[PDB]
RNA sequence: CGCCGCCAAGGUAU
């Protein structure tokens, strides 16, 4: 009887397979490669370090940081990483030597996160002040200085077509950038609670915000506001999409929560324990990444442990 | 018999003139002597014990 | 000496009660004969409000008599485990009850 | 019995309050060294 | 039109802001460049992957004495490598705390 | 020399004095403790004189210094005895 | 010169026992001349090394 | 100094929660051992000290010039040691008073307040600096001023106590190396005779004191009186800049008579490692006692195979001597618990390149397992509640 | 959802804040849950017999 | 078979 009852896709369910906790420090983001050999996280240990994806041996480590990690990227078109942190720098740390190359450097206050575009060799980058920063690779000058906030800018992602920059805020607005000019396209005001997190899909349109109340979705051209979501009232700090249909909100609570795409599902509802070390409520969400087979699934909580989710093989998990 | 002690002895007491050379800012072997050193207090000095011309 | 008359432990009262608890030499600067230590020592053993300086009960002395022969020394071991607090005025029980026993 | 103090099993272990079927690893120590690089290119 | 100090307001030719590195290393085709990435499967190589690194790890001497036998080492075994990160309780910190000081 | 390492003072000092101003300002500043606890604690007895000494008026005795006065709230309970200019003030409890 | 990162060598006892006791036939001492000349069969584990002309 | 002094408070409530690491039989035994070793030496217990003591001021006058040795720079502090050298002279100006005042905290006082602690950065060695308040410290350095000397006076150490007062190069060579060549065919080689030397330290030893069986133990050689102020001083408050804790098991070393309690329990270390029998062969009997590692009647010394033994103040070194079928013996008796051989690549010289290969102890199988199995029958006799090894 | 002024040691802020209540800012400053183990006693009669 | 060669800010307030 109700609205868009019928007509969700059945996802099948997400387990614990595997946990990777190696950090002394808390570990803050996760990247991966393209590639499907390795993943890059940092931490407060001052020591970015990869970790295998089969196997769950470590790789390296690498340190040089003086002040945590909040923020780690690879790229895709070329054979080195991105790194950024509260040492107010943002590292380019090279691959083929494992050693910094370009050391960036202007901002006038602490590093939140960093993204790439997927074509063109330059980079966005959010920081504390009130200031996202266009950095332009084999140039390391800052092309456009993107000020319009009042507060820190928590996320930012940037992608090939119009409009390019979101920008989500901690004074409760998103807004969409122009890559050319550096004025803004379209604010956005919603969200009571700050704005933390923002994805690309990446095939088609309609991308989506993430607040500790109401989580909500929107629309590439034009801005429009498709769809809220249902009562996930933590307070939140990732998202994390699938092209098949299936998503992840990563909270400070310790509950990550599973949606889909063809209607707003909640399916699953799972909480990560603790492993022995830390007590009875530490555990926060705070970085989370499928495979580019995206058959598997892998957070960086506040317990400063990598949890690996695997499918299900089942059939007997249906939609009431 | 420990020859790792003897070269640690060379290796610190060279040191420590390099640190008394410092408070000067001289680092001078010419301007500055072991003359200054090897002396007793009684005529005048700082008063110390060579074990570094003992060739390890 | 350390003869702690009370024209000092009002004094003491009141700087306790106005600056602060870990808070020493500060008020141990308006004395003109103590230190620190012997201000924390009087304060951690007479002037704080918790100490239970009179009123012996029965239910404290029959805990203590099979505590005191637990362990026969380590009276400022059982002094948070009684609840009397003082760690002299057990001493003091524990003698009187010894004298009472014997007479 | 009494347990001593210089091992003194403060937690429930990790396989029982994970349960055997999931994996642990304990990783703090680094292979392939700062020199061996990742990339290795066409040399 | 009126731009910052970064652009043509100072002189500051300032020190580690330098034409270095002036040139992109490109990632070519031996590496997992975009082109290879844009066709193969990532699925079914991740799982012989897996597993293809599952399958790695396949008298009259003290009659006197008071103690004669205390029969136990450790009482078990001497291997747990477990991991606690609580700082205080750490094994890193217990060998930290049993060796430096004494 | 480590001049960052040292211990260091300020130029144009003049350092601290004897004993003299030193308990001098103790004094004062025992005073002023002395004053600020009977603000707190609301005594209308408390009274200084012409002297720099000090008085409680129901009991109309001296003391000396702060702790004299501070030390008599527990002797010659006059207070209690101002029950009988309560029941002159008021007939009934 | 200053050596380089390959500073420390280690091998354990039983090994380099077991390759190395007095047990060699010495007649005269391998001097440095002969490693300078070619580091190949009087020397051990060589890396950053260049190989120069005979006889011109 | 934080991350210490909280693991110190932690394991003091850690031990009050979980009761006491010995077992009962494990302290009655040693006990036992104890009254038997003091009924066949005859030691007489010492008595309180009389205020009509004969040697009375000529022990109080060495404790306050021990005292006063440690002040001869006087770029010193405000109120602490100034008071202390105070109440020093004014002890010089009348020894009777704080002769009588020991007494007075002597008999009835076991209530002690703060002490403080410091640490001593001595890069990859940390000693505590307990630094006790002058009024106990008097009364203290007169106690152990007594009783080191009441103790040697009836021979209470056997000569294997040490350091004693001769040097310790005599106890390193001339005395020792002079002990082993000196011993009935020290050397054999064709029968499979052979020595081996152990060296260890008694790990923890100063902690994992229980003040309980501390105080039933030493109340057997000193009167109670002084014994109950021994075992009551061994606990105070533990004073620091924020963190005031307490004390319950482990002793604290900074106060004087505390080096008398750490060897009287290596004492009875030593008697629960190398038993009653032999050590009454070293120290020989009353009526003629022996000297550092003189034995009488020489068969004896052939009987019971470990030759010698010493204790430097947490470090003991044996000189252990055996024949063929007893260490084959040792060695089958301890491959029973041990399973997978040539797990040897630890022992002895592999990085401690300090003399030559030759010179170094080669690995042979035989040597390293009699090596490692006396570790273990060593390791044994000596239960991991009172030290460990 | 509101909180309690602050009864901190060192504060060098705004206020000191001392009511006649709120002194010794704990449960009782040191607690054992226990406070003792009964075993002592299996040690300590055991050794007086 | 033969190291090593020293300036300044740190203090006489703004
Ligand atoms: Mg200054």
């Amino acid at each position: 009887k109700a609205p868009t009852m019928p007509k969700p896709q059945w996802h099948p369910p997400w387990k614990l397979y595997r946990v990777i906790s190696g950090h002394l420090g808390w570990v803050r983001c996760i990247a991966v490669e393209p590639g499907n050999q390795w993943f890059v996280t940092g931490s407060a240990d001052r020591t970015i370090k990869i970790w295998d994806l089969a196997s769950g041996k470590l790789k390296l480590s690498l340190t040089g940081h003086i002040s945590t990690v909040r923020g780690v990227i690879v790229s895709t078109r070329s054979p080195y990483l991105f790194s950024c942190g509260e040492d107010k720098q943002v590292k380019c740390w090279d691959l083929e030597y494992n050693k910094v190359i370009r050391h960036y450097h202007g901002h006038l206050s602490a590093v939140y996160g960093l993204d790439l575009h997927p074509t063109i060799d330059v980079l966005v980058t959010c920081s504390r002040d009130s200031t996202a920063r266009i950095w332009d690779v084999r140039t390391k000058a800052s092309v456009h200085t993107l000020s319009g906030h009042t507060n820190a800018v928590a996320t930012v992602r940037c992608q090939a077509a119009e409009p390019q920059i979101i920008t989500g805020s901690h004074d409760t607005t998103i807004r969409l950038w122009d890559l050319v000019a550096g004025k803004t396209r379209v604010t956005l005001t919603n969200h009571k609670k700050s704005v933390r997190a923002v994805v690309l899909h990446p095939r088609h349109y309609t991308f989506a915000s993430g607040s500790p109340d109401n989580i909500k979705q929107w629309k590439f051209p034009d801005g429009s506001f498709i769809q809220n979501l249902s009562g996930h009232n933590a307070i939140i700090n990732t998202l994390t999409v699938n092209s098949d249909g299936v998503l992840v909100s990563g909270a400070d609570n310790g509950t990550m929560h599973l949606w889909d795409w063809r209607t707003g599902y909640n399916f699953q509802r799972v909480h990560a324990a603790v492993q022995p070390g830390s007590l009875d409520s530490e555990s926060g969400i705070f970085a989370c990444a499928f495979d580019q087979s995206e058959s598997r699934l892998l957070t960086a909580e506040a317990d400063k442990t990598i949890k690996v989710y695997r499918e299900d093989d089942t059939a007997t998990e249906e939609t009431h | 018999n420990t020859q790792e002690l003897l070269d640690l002895l060379v290796k610190c007491e060279n040191k420590i003139q390099t640190r008394i050379k410092i408070g000067l800012n001289s680092k001078m072997p010419s301007r500055f002597p072991p003359v200054v050193f090897y002396t007793p207090k009684e005529l005048g000095g700082l008063g110390m014990l060579s074990m570094g011309h003992v060739l390890i | 000496g350390g003869v702690w008359r009370n024209t000092e432990d009002e004094i003491l009262k009141a700087a306790v009660m106005k600056y602060g608890k870990n808070q020493w030499s500060r008020i141990a600067s308006l004395l003109h004969r103590k230190s620190a230590k012997q201000c924390k020592a009087r304060w951690y053993e007479w002037l704080d409000p918790s100490i239970k300086k009179t009123e012996w009960s029965r239910e404290e002395e029959e805990k203590l008599l099979h505590l005191a022969k637990l362990m026969p020394t380590q009276w400022r071991t059982i002094a948070p485990i009684i609840g009397r607090t003082a760690a002299q005025c057990l001493e003091h029980y524990e003698f009187l009850l010894d004298k009472a026993a014997q007479r | 019995e009494v347990v001593l103090h210089e091992d003194k099993k403060y937690y429930p272990t990790a396989e029982e309050v994970y349960g055997p079927e999931v994996e642990t690893i304990v990783q703090e120590e680094d292979t392939q060294p700062l020199t061996e690089p990742i990339i290795k290119p066409v040399k | 039109k009126g731009e910052g100090d970064l652009s043509q307001l100072s002189k500051q030719y300032s020190s580690r802001d330098l034409p270095s590195h002036t040139k992109i290393k490109y990632r070519q085709t031996t590496q997992d460049a975009p082109e290879e990435v844009r066709n193969r499967d990532f699925r079914r190589e991740l799982e012989e992957r897996e597993r293809a690194a599952a399958r790695e790890k396949n008298r009259r001497w003290d009659d006197d004495v008071v103690f004669k036998n205390c029969a136990k080492g450790v009482d078990d075994q001497k291997k747990d490598k477990r991991f606690v990160n609580d700082t205080l309780r750490s094994e890193f910190h217990k060998k930290f705390m049993e060796k430096y000081i004494k | 020399m480590d001049f960052q390492h040292r211990p260091g003072g300020k130029t144009g000092s003049g350092g601290v004095a004897s004993s003299s101003e030193s308990n001098r300002d103790r004094r004062e500043r025992l005073r002023q403790l002395a004053l600020e606890t009977i603000d707190i604690n609301k005594d209308p007895y408390f009274m200084k004189n012409h002297l720099g000494s000090y008085e409680c008026k129901l009991c109309l005795t001296l003391h000396n210094n702060e702790g004299s006065y501070l030390a008599h709230t527990q002797g010659k309970k006059h207070q209690t005895n101002l029950a009988r200019r309560a029941a002159k003030e008021a007939k009934e409890a | 010169f200053e050596p380089l990162v390959r500073d420390i060598n280690l091998q354990d006892e039983d090994w380099n026992e077991f390759n190395d006791i007095n047990k060699i036939i010495i007649r005269q001492p391998i001097r440095t001349e002969y490693k300078i000349a070619f580091p190949y069969l009087y020397n051990n584990l060589p890396h950053h090394v260049h190989l120069t002309w005979y006889h011109t | 100094t934080r991350l210490y002094l909280k693991a110190e408070q932690e394991r003091q409530h850690n031990y009050l929660k979980d009761g006491p690491y010995i077992t009962a039989e494990e302290a009655v035994a040693v006990y036992t051992t104890t009254v038997h070793w003091l009924e066949s030496r005859r030691f007489s217990p010492i008595p309180f000290p009389p205020l009509s003591y004969k040697h009375d001021t000529k022990l109080l006058i060495l404790a306050l010039e021990r005292l006063k040795e440690a002040y001869s720079v006087k770029s010193r502090l405000n109120q602490s040691q100034r008071e202390e050298l105070g109440l020093i002279e004014q002890a010089y100006d009348n020894p009777h008073e704080a002769l009588s005042r020991i007494k007075r905290h002597l008999l009835t006082q076991r209530a002690f307040k703060e002490v403080g602690i410091e640490f001593m950065d001595l890069y990859s060695h940390l000693v505590p600096v307990y630094d006790v308040e002058p009024l106990e410290k008097i009364t203290d350095a007169y106690l152990d001023q007594y009783l080191w000397y009441e103790a040697d006076k009836r021979r209470l150490f056997p000569p294997w106590i040490k350091p004693a007062d001769t040097e310790p190069p005599p106890l390193l060579v001339y005395k020792w190396c002079q002990g082993i060549n000196n011993l009935q065919d020290v050397w054999e080689t064709s029968e499979g005779e052979c020595n081996v030397m152990l060296e260890s330290r008694f790990e923890k030893m100063y902690e994992k004191i229980d003040l309980t069986l501390l105080n039933r133990l030493l109340r057997l050689i000193v009167d109670h009186n002084i014994a109950d102020y021994m075992t009551a001083k061994n606990n105070v408050v533990i004073n620091y800049k924020d963190m005031n804790h307490t004390n319950s098991y482990g002793i604290i070393r900074g106060l004087q008579f505390a080096s008398f309690i750490v060897q009287y329990y290596g004492l009875v270390m030593d008697l629960l490692v190398l038993g009653l029998h032999r050590a009454s062969e070293m120290a020989g009997p009353p009526q003629m006692p022996n000297d550092f590692l003189s034995f009488q009647d020489i068969a004896t010394e052939a009987a019971h195979p470990i030759r010698l033994f010493c204790r430097y103040i947490d470090r003991i070194h044996i000189f252990f001597r055996f024949t063929a079928d007893e260490a084959r013996d040792l060695i089958q008796r301890y491959l029973t618990e041990h399973p997978d051989p040539n797990n040897e690549n630890i022992v002895g010289y592999n990085n401690k390149k300090c003399w030559p290969r030759d010179a170094r102890m080669r690995l042979m199988k035989h040597d390293v397992n009699l090596g490692r199995a006396v570790f273990w029958d060593i390791k044994n006799r000596l239960p991991r509640s009172v030290t460990t090894v | 959802w509101k909180i309690p002024p602050c009864i901190s040691n060192w504060k060098n802020a705004k206020g000191y804040t001392i009511p006649l209540d709120k002194r010794l800012a704990a449960d009782g400053r040191g607690l054992q849950t226990v406070h003792i183990n009964e075993n002592f006693a299996k040690l300590a009669e055991a050794l007086y017999i």
